[PDB]
């Protein structure tokens, strides 16, 4: 809500570049853009290069949507800067489809930590031509962005059963379990323990220590073999973003600010909507309209969607979360020589009724067109 | 993929590879082959280049010189993929 107060600001305090040149030129190959992407990127000693317009093209073709393409990239970058193949992100556990800094990165490969930085100016870059990264990252990350503690509570969301594990050691005497100061971990098929302090091995788990115990293994989790990784995302990222125009915002509204989708969900769309004035669901109208937006392209959905609610943030999640509260809805308004006009004020789209999937087609994608003037 | 596979039978004629990701394929080979060819069986499953590739058995990481009895694996030794940078 006060949101859109914060992102005009931020925007407004986003300074333009004057001593920079007009387009920053990417020449990339699909097959190899996470190699292309970076040698490029991690080429340029000055920051400031990348705020120019991202002029970028694939495999020699020629004069396409500036806008569009960049659109492209940072999709099938986030694709593979975040896949967990390389070791660089992970899967927070099995059957788990958020991200997390690997602490092993630097096994895996022995320049991870500039590639880490590569990810934060990549990140930054998003956020600084206001476009999104395609990214499902745990709260832990968000917080270690603000300089902001950890908890036993930020395990739950990652770990239920790990963090219940945690939990009973909390409020139960631990005497039972014969533990120590020690965490094994599996790694290449190798395992190893971990001494939580000096000397855990052989310091047991009691009531009189278990407080340390419990904290001490969630900054092992999450904080203390992840520092140099982060710290090199954040330098990358805050050469784009000042640090002290993101502190504006937490943790929550910072995975809206830089993560999203890059094409809306349709069904999820189509869920969410409501119908005024005689419309409905299974009305003929209604159903041409969404056969329009289901033969959009991503960036014509998003053109869309920014035309009738006044923004591009897909959340992730659902349009059940689209704030008072107010959800897409579609009203008949006008006459089929009248163009389509939207409210976004209201989330509401007033649609004349067409006599055509055509005639809907051209007069709404107009009425779009209108609006980028 | 469907490649693979069909190419399969009609070879005149079991380990598994596990990468970060959670899947992880199984390949057929005799240990007489090299590291550098195996990697080529991984170019034609999957779709990833030989360049592209480390490999590594017992936490080690594994050299193009030696082969797989050099390097002591056996019928379903588990290996473990993941992306050169």
């Amino acid at each position: 809500r006060d949101y859109k107060r914060k992102y005009e600001f931020f925007r407004r305090k986003l300074k333009k570049q004057n001593d920079i040149p007009n387009k920053f030129e990417m020449k990339l190959r699909r097959a190899t853009v996470l190699e292309d992407s970076y040698r490029r990127i991690m080429g340029v000693k000055r920051a400031d290069f990348l705020k120019a317009r991202l002029w970028i093209e694939f495999d020699g073709e020629k004069g396409l949507d500036y806008g569009g393409v960049a659109r492209e990239w940072f999709f099938l970058i986030s694709k593979e800067m975040f896949n967990p193949y390389y070791g660089l992100f992970e899967y927070s556990a099995t059957d788990n489809y958020t991200l997390q800094i690997n602490p092993n990165s630097g096994l895996c490969n022995e320049d991870h930590l500039s590639y880490f930085k590569f990810i934060g100016r990549v990140a930054g870059m998003a956020v600084y031509h206001g476009k999104l990264l395609d990214g499902f990252f745990i709260r832990p990350f968000y917080k270690m962005m603000l300089h902001k503690p950890i908890t036993l509570h930020d395990m739950e969301s990652v770990d239920s059963e790990y963090y219940n594990s945690l939990r009973w050691i909390l409020e139960n005497d631990p005497t039972e379990l014969d533990l120590r100061f020690i965490i094994d971990e599996e790694l290449f098929g190798q395992t190893h323990q971990h001494e939580l302090k000096n000397g855990g091995s052989e310091i047991v788990v009691t009531n009189k220590n278990k407080k340390e115990y419990i904290y001490l293994v969630i900054q092992w989790r999450f904080v203390n073999r992840i520092q140099k990784q982060m710290a090199a995302f954040k330098e990358g990222f805050f050469e784009l973003i000042p640090q002290d125009l993101i502190k504006i915002f937490d943790e929550n509204e910072l995975e809206l600010l830089m993560c999203g989708l890059g094409d809306v969900d349709v069904n999820d769309w189509r869920e969410h909507t409501k119908y005024k004035n005689g419309y409905s669901a299974n009305h003929q109208v209604i159903q041409w309209f969404w056969k329009a937006v289901l033969m959009m392209d991503s960036e014509k959905r998003i053109r869309l969607l920014q035309f009738v609610t006044g923004t591009s943030r897909v959340p992730m999640n659902g349009f059940a979360e689209l704030y008072g509260p107010q959800s897409f809805t579609v009203e008949q308004w006008g006459t089929p020589e009248k163009l389509p006009r939207a409210h976004t004020c209201f989330n509401r789209l007033d649609l004349p009724p067409y006599e055509s999937f055509e005639e809907l087609w051209d007069k709404l994608q107009m009425a779009i067109e209108n609006t980028q003037g | 993929h469907h490649h693979h596979h069909v190419t399969s039978l009609y070879k005149k004629a079991q380990i598994f590879v596990k990468t970060l990701a959670g899947w992880g394929i199984t390949l057929e080979v005799e240990p007489s082959d090299t590291i550098e060819n195996v990697k080529a069986k991984i170019q034609d499953k999957e779709g990833i280049p030989p360049d592209q590739q480390r490999l590594i058995f017992a936490g080690k990481q594994l050299e193009d010189g030696r082969t797989l009895s050099d390097y002591n694996i056996r019928y379903d030794s588990q290996l473990h993929l993941v992306g050169r940078l």
